[PDB]
RNA sequence: GCAUCGGUUCUGGCGGGGGGAUAAAGGCCCAGGGAAUGUGGCUCCUCCGGGAGUGUUAUAGCCCUGGGUGUAAUACCCUCG
RNA sequence: GCCAGAACGCGACGAUACUACCCGCACGUUGUAGACGUAUAAGAAUAGGCUCCGGCCUCGUAUCCUAGCAGGCGAUUCCUCCGCCGGCCUCGAAGUGGCCGUCGGUAAUUCGCGUAUUGCAAUUUAGACACGCGCGGGAUCAAAUCCUUUGCAGACGACUUAG
């Protein structure tokens, strides 16, 4: 009985920084939200909030596992990336690492 | 490329291959293939015969195991050698029949090789210690005059090529190198009884 | 002297074939400009196949089964609308298999949350008569 | 670029020993009218002891093509500069009006012979009438009686973000 | 400039059949069959009527226009050969030094060979291999000749040409020294 | 866009350019690719053209000692298409180090990945970017001619795959007859109702 | 974390007004004049698809000039929310 | 053909004392370039193809699966779907899949009790790979180096031999 799944939320990846061409801006980020592809289905996704979790060594409040939080911000060029800031810039070690985008601020 | 996937291996070994497998053979306990030959004379050797229809259903080359009976020369040595001869045969079936009926029987040589023969001969070269340039590729010596020696290379490069280049002769180590000398003749096979 | 040739045969790109528009609209061709634009319009009462006069490009058009017979080259729009609807161009088009598959399209976009929850359920009992006939079918080989 | 005809009329300015000067009028395609006038001072320069400084322009005004749902065939008559000296050529263009082919012509020219915008000047734009008067050989065919034609070997149009499609395409459109 | 149209036609007559798949072309008729591959070259064939065959090429460029007559020449050429074939007759020269062939039966294959000795007096003996579908005979019409026949006008030709490059003089003048086998005449075997 | 965990590319038909610049992509976002018939892919232009710009590479070799730091010829098909992947990717830094380690190539099909999907990338493939009439030419017959050793063992092998495949569309194309019966036999004679509900909703 | 405001800024949708040949075209209607890549007829040839000639609306239709419906609609430019 | 053989490239076989080996599950200090339905096997042509032989093809915008305390306890109903084991066949490119059987679970239809209080959001601590440990069952009783010696070897190590 019951043999679907639990899932409420949109994954997307961490690609790089904002940068030129040899300087990098480690304030915003760019990720790739599947499934979309123009700029006009991008504008249904701002301001929602996005989750960046990952496993520590240390057990601290009874848990092992922290998280970073963010929002989006304005769309990206003509491909459908968008743009994010975060509390705390991600740790640039998850280039390709996966995030949560969740669905909160509806309407 | 190629690789080998089954091998099988006679009943009884003599004390001679034996020898071969151990680095310390007076002290040891010899129990080189004693677990490996009950699986003769144990459900009428299935496991054997299995292992034989396995070569005649994904092989294409057969080469068979054998070695020397060092202990009928006046060597002091008493380890025997071991090497792979393959098999050129009519049909994959008829190599293993053929290799099969041959465990722990003699071979001659005048069944391989005959009178009048053209081979070739593999071995290692005689060897010597460590030898200079004058003998070791044969250049010219210097005047008699020379300071500082006179068995030398003058001149061993340029200056913008910037290194010593690896075609420039140097000393080293001459002899006991592999090498394979061609197109040999046989006059005459003796037998021993004779 | 039997003779068997098996090629390909495309559709002509000649006067009174009815092209399909990019976004879902129906033209007649009146005038061939170059081997990349024609000059065609469709008179149709329904809007939504409707469109106006001018020149389409041949790489964002389809090419339909259908053609206007012994329409004359570079009539006006009262003379094609008289043709249009003679031959019946919006009852043809209708019955098309490239027709009943966008509308077989149409109704899967509009489907509220709670209808996709009544489908689901309404496919199982089907489905659940299958697997009878299945299973009866297997055994009897 | 995107050009559209234009009439302007420009004028002498009036002195006390010649009141009342001549007129002249022209036809110029431009984008805009603000380069419209230019061209005129230039061409005019050319002809008569006119500038700008001491002249000035009576009216502008926009020419729209009569009947822009007709095809019809057009001629060209027009002079460039070469890489060493000049030349006139004489070329023929098929379309619903007489913008669109001093704008493929324009394109035509910086193509085949190298020919950019500063150095071409038309002469004469005139629609051919009758079918008899059509020279080149690249346009009898497309007047041809009953012409009909397949496309064979069309690529489909698939969505540039959709890669790894799972199935091989077809190009029997 | 790009033709939109060109077409060519060939007649077939009523004695054999011919079937064309994926461009790949089969002729079978009382003589024989041959077959031959024109999947490099892009032609749309089509049967226009009873007995002719149609072949055009849409948007085609000068270039490319101009293989669309070679393509029908060559088709043409297996009609016939399969309904008339091909024979080629060959004669020795020479001044001084007779020209021997021997003009050995099948060699455990269909392949004919020609061996040819006494060239300008040269100890060689040189061999020639034909290929497969060519006979060579030793005509008795008159001194000299050599006949050779089949069905495909390549195959036919191709080995002739062999015969003639293999008997060639080297270091002397060739004005003077015309010595060699040289082809003659061209021709049907029927009519 | 779609995140699969590993996605296996047929390699027959695509240019080797095109599909190189696609996959280098790929790898730096956090995808997987597997590529197969490495020695089908194809290069625009004609065969002698391919060998003069190869022999040009051949030339090139450290002159003090050939053992060390000279430009490595690899000779295998698979192995010309990576060093075509490993110039679009900065492998010189740990993060592009960790891209190469998501890429398998091989010949042939390895028994691993067969009995598997292999989807095909639109955008490098031969027949809708070539203008007919152009020539081609295939990497697999470069190959052979600079001094690949096994051609003809994988053309071998190939063939039995291929063989064995034969027998299992018997019978996936006897399943499929199957299933066509029993829907139109069950449909008919028990639903009353669902069947016009279901066609009103798009299914 | 949410609701109500202030400053800066990006990006969607809707309602009006003006201009030009008071847009040009276009639909319907009235009057006059033409032609061919000649519709229907007629003649000849080909039965093998059809082709050739004559000739101005008939059993298809097209082009040019003037008027009404008109202060028609629409495109482009500017402007008030 | 011939010479070297990656000291971070790979395969076959022999004997393995010391829990070093094998089987079962018991937890978890500890590790990871990053599960959250990680679901889909013909080949071939592209100026031609597929098929259930009636027909079909721009389109994966497809197909399968998908309800219940993170998914309870009973009943009316129904012979569907899924899993651990066992036995026969099969699989060598870097060896995989099939059939049969026992056992355990199971909304296709329709019902009866239980959910609160985490207080108006705060990762939904849930997957599979290794590795360290704790038990209780099985099998097993090996070698290498130093040292003396040899000269087919040698600057010293190393190498060919003997004890």
């Amino acid at each position: 009985p019951s043999e679907a799944g639990h899932r409420l939320y949109v994954k997307g990846r961490h690609l790089s920084y904002q940068r030129g061409r040899r300087n990098t801006h480690p304030k915003t980020s760019l990720i790739k939200i599947e499934g979309v592809d123009d700029t006009a289905a991008a504008n249904f996704y701002l301001g929602k909030r996005v989750a960046y979790v990952y496993r520590a060594q240390k057990e601290v409040r009874g848990t092992k596992i922290r998280v970073i939080w963010g929002k989006i911000t304005r769309p990206h060029g003509n491909s459908g990336v968008v743009r994010a800031k975060f509390t705390h810039p991600l740790p640039a070690r998850s280039f390709g690492a996966s995030v949560r985008i969740m669905l909160y601020p509806s309407s | 490329g190629l690789r080998s996937l089954t091998t099988v291996w006679a009943e009884h070994l003599s004390d001679e291959v034996k020898r071969r497998f151990y680095k310390n053979w007076y002290k040891s306990k010899k129990k080189a293939f004693t677990k490996y030959a009950k699986k003769y004379a144990e459900n009428n050797g299935a496991s054997i015969t299995r292992e034989l229809e396995r070569i005649k259903k994904y092989c294409t080359v057969v080469r068979v195991l054998a070695h020397t009976q060092i202990r009928k020369t006046p060597l002091k040595q008493k380890k025997a050698h071991l090497m792979e001869i393959q098999i050129n045969g009519g049909s994959v079936a008829d190599k293993v029949e053929f290799g099969r009926s041959l465990f722990e029987k003699p071979v001659t040589i005048d069944t391989i090789f005959e009178k009048d023969e053209m081979i070739d001969v593999i071995a290692v070269t005689k060897g010597h210690g460590f030898v200079g340039v004058t003998a070791r590729w044969g250049t010219k010596k210097l005047p008699r005059k020379t300071h500082k020696g006179l068995r030398k290379v003058a001149c061993i490069g340029a200056w913008h090529p910037s290194h010593v280049q690896w075609t420039v002769a140097r000393a080293g180590q001459m002899g006991y190198h592999h090498r394979t000398s061609v197109n040999h003749k046989i006059y005459r096979i003796g037998k021993g009884d004779d | 002297a039997e003779i068997n040739v098996e090629a390909t045969s495309w559709r002509r790109v000649e006067v009174g074939r009815v092209l399909k528009l990019e976004n879902g609209s129906l033209a007649a061709i009146v005038e061939i400009i170059d081997h990349k634009r024609v000059l065609a319009d469709g008179p149709s009462s329904d809007p939504k196949l409707a469109t106006p006069r001018g020149i389409v490009p041949l790489s964002r058009a389809l090419l339909t089964p259908i053609v206007i017979p012994k329409l004359p080259r570079g009539a006006r729009t009262g003379a094609v609308k008289k043709a249009w609807e003679a031959y019946g161009v919006d009852a043809k088009w209708k019955e098309t298999n490239w027709a009943k598959k966008q509308l077989q399209q149409e109704r899967r976009q509009s489907l509220t949350d709670f209808d996709r929850f009544k489908v689901m359920r309404l496919k199982k009992q089907r489905r659940f008569e299958e697997r009878k006939a299945l299973a009866k079918i297997k055994a009897a080989a | 670029g995107r050009l559209q005809e234009y009439q302007v009329i420009g004028r002498h300015l009036p002195t006390e020993a010649n009141p009342n000067p001549a007129l002249y009028r022209m036809r110029i395609f431009a984008p805009n009218e603000v380069v419209a006038k230019s061209r005129f001072w230039y061409f005019l320069r050319g002809l008569k002891k006119v500038k700008k400084a001491t002249g000035e322009i009576v009216s502008v005004n926009v020419i729209s093509e009569k009947h822009p749902l007709k095809v019809k065939n057009f001629g060209i008559w027009l002079r460039y500069d070469s890489r060493s000296g000049t030349h006139n050529m004489y070329k023929e263009y098929r379309e619903t009006s007489r913008v669109a082919a001093v704008e493929a012509m324009y394109a035509d020219m910086a193509a085949r012979h190298r020919a950019r915008f500063r150095s071409i000047h038309i002469l004469k734009v005139v629609e051919l009438e009758k079918t008899e008067d059509v020279k080149r050989p690249y346009i009898k065919q497309l007047v041809a009686k009953n012409l009909s034609f397949p496309l064979p070997h069309r690529v489909p149009k698939i969505s540039t973000k959709k890669i790894f499609s799972a199935k091989r395409p077809s190009t029997f459109s | 400039m790009r033709y939109i149209h060109s077409e060519e036609t060939i007649p077939v007559p009523e004695n054999l059949k011919v079937s064309i798949k994926s461009r790949l072309v089969t002729v079978e008729g009382p003589r024989g069959k041959l077959q031959k591959d024109l999947s490099h070259i892009a032609v749309n064939f089509s049967v226009v009527k009873k007995g002719v065959i149609g072949l055009e090429i849409h948007h085609g460029s000068r270039k490319d226009v101009a293989a669309l007559r070679t393509v029908r020449t060559i088709i043409n050429n297996m009609i016939i050969g399969v309904t008339k074939g091909f024979k080629y007759k060959m004669r020795y020269v020479y001044a001084h030094f007779p020209i021997n062939v021997n003009v050995e039966k099948n060699a455990e294959t269909g392949c004919y060979e020609v061996e040819i000795r006494n060239f300008i007096g040269e100890k060689i003996v040189r061999k020639v291999v034909m290929a497969p579908g060519v006979e060579v005979e030793i005509s008795k019409a008159q001194k000299d000749e050599l006949i050779l026949s089949g069905n495909s006008l390549e195959a036919v030709s191709q080995s002739a040409a062999d015969i003639q490059q293999i008997c060639k003089v080297r270091n002397k003048d060739i004005r003077k020294f015309l010595d060699g086998i040289y082809v003659s005449e061209k021709g049907n075997i029927v009519e | 866009s779609s995140f699969e965990s590993v996605v296996v590319i047929d390699g027959k038909g695509h240019l080797l350019g095109r599909l190189a610049s696609i996959v280098a992509k790929q790898l730096l976002s956090g995808q997987k690719i597997v590529v197969v018939r490495c020695e089908a892919l194809n290069i625009s232009g004609e065969f002698f053209r391919a060998k003069l710009k190869y022999h040009a590479y051949l030339r090139k070799m450290t002159r003090y000692n050939p053992t060390r730091g000279g430009p490595f010829h690899f000779r295998a098909p698979s192995r010309i298409f990576y060093k075509a992947v490993r110039g679009m990717i900065p492998h010189k830094t740990a993060r592009g180090a960790a891209a190469l380690e998501r890429l398998k190539v091989f010949e042939g099909v390895p028994p691993p990945y067969d009995k598997k999907k292999k989807m095909v990338v639109p955008q490098a493939l031969r027949v809708l970017r070539l203008q007919p009439g152009r020539k081609y030419c295939t990497v697999g017959r470069l190959s052979h001619e600079v001094g690949w050793k096994y051609q003809d063992v994988v053309a071998r092998l190939e063939e039995r795959r291929k063989a064995k495949g034969a027998a299992y569309y018997e019978r996936k194309k006897l399943a499929a007859r199957q299933l066509s019966e029993a829907k139109k036999a069950a449909a008919a004679k028990v639903d009353p109702k669902v069947s016009e509900a279901l066609a009103a909703y798009g299914y």
